[PDB]
C-alpha cells in the first residue's frame, strides 16, 4: 500500500497473510475454513497467517494454518490476469474471535464513487 | 516475515471505486468485465506488489481482490482489482462442494 496509513492493530480481522517462508500475498477470510485470494498468488504449498498485525513479531493473536486445498479459478488467464481469483481451504478451521473474523460477500456490485478500504503488507 | 521491502505493519487505504470508462481509458485493451479500477487517477495512493490477493471492502462487503496495475500509485494508472460481485456463485458453490 502506497500512500496509506497503519491500520489499527487487528482492526481488519478478515485480512490474512499468505506465507511460503515469508509473506508474499494477502487474502480475506470468508468463513472459518476458507480464504479468498488471487489466482496469480498460487503456490503448491501455502501457510495462512491470521490475526496478524506485525508480520515479523509474535504478538499473541496469530493463527498459522497450512492450506489443505488451493483452487484457482478454472478460467484464470496468466497473461492478462483475467479471472484472478483463488480459494484456499484451511487444513483446520480457524478459531473465530475478535481479531480473526469473516468479511461478507457482496449482495450487489458497488457503484462508482463508493468509498472502500484496501489493506495489505505490500510495498509502500 | 517482511523480507527486504515489505512493511512489518498492516497498511490501510481509503479509496473509491472508479467508473468503468475511466478504467478502460487508463488501461486500453486490458480491462475485462471481471475487473474494476479502485483508487485515484492523480496517483500517489494505491496498492502495490505484496498486496495481491488482499481485500477491497466497501460498506462491509468484499468487492475487490488486489490484482494488478502499471507501476504503483502512478498517474492515470489506478489499481485493477478482481470484481468479486461476479464470483459469489463460484465462491459459494466451490466452498459447498469442497
Ligand atoms: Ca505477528
Amino acid at each position: 500500500i502506497v500512500g496509506g496509513y497503519t491500520c489499527a492493530a487487528n482492526s481488519i480481522p478478515y485480512q490474512v497473510s499468505l506465507n511460503s517462508g515469508s509473506h508474499f500475498c494477502g487474502g480475506s477470510l470468508i468463513n472459518s475454513q476458507w480464504v479468498v485470494s488471487a489466482a496469480h498468488c498460487y503456490k503448491s504449498r501455502i501457510q495462512v497467517r491470521l490475526g496478524e498485525h506485525n508480520i515479523d513479531v509474535l504478538e499473541g493473536n496469530e493463527q498459522f494454518i497450512n492450506a489443505a486445498k488451493i483452487i484457482t479459478h478454472p478460467n484464470f488467464n496468466g497473461n492478462t490476469l483475467d479471472n484472478d481469483i483463488m480459494l484456499i481451504k484451511l487444513s483446520s478451521p480457524a478459531t473465530l474471535n475478535s481479531r480473526v473474523a469473516t468479511v461478507s460477500l457482496p449482495r450487489s456490485c458497488a457503484a462508482a464513487g463508493t468509498e472502500c478500504l484496501i489493506s495489505g503488507w505490500g510495498n509502500t | 516475515s517482511s523480507g527486504s521491502s515489505y512493511p512489518s505493519l498492516l497498511q490501510c487505504l481509503k479509496a473509491p471505486v472508479l467508473s468503468d470508462s475511466s478504467c478502460k481509458s487508463s488501461y486500453p485493451g486490458q480491462i475485462t468485465g471481471n475487473m474494476i479500477c479502485v483508487g485515484f487517477l492523480e496517483g500517489g495512493k494505491d496498492s502495490c506488489q505484496g498486496d495481491s490477493g488482499g481485500p477491497v471492502v466497501c460498506n462491509g462487503q468484499l468487492q475487490g481482490i488486489v490484482s494488478w496495475g502499471y507501476g504503483c500509485a502512478q498517474k492515470n494508472k489506478p489499481g485493477v482489482y478482481t470484481k468479486v460481485c461476479n464470483y459469489v456463485n463460484w465462491i459459494q458453490q466451490t466452498i459447498a462442494a469442497n
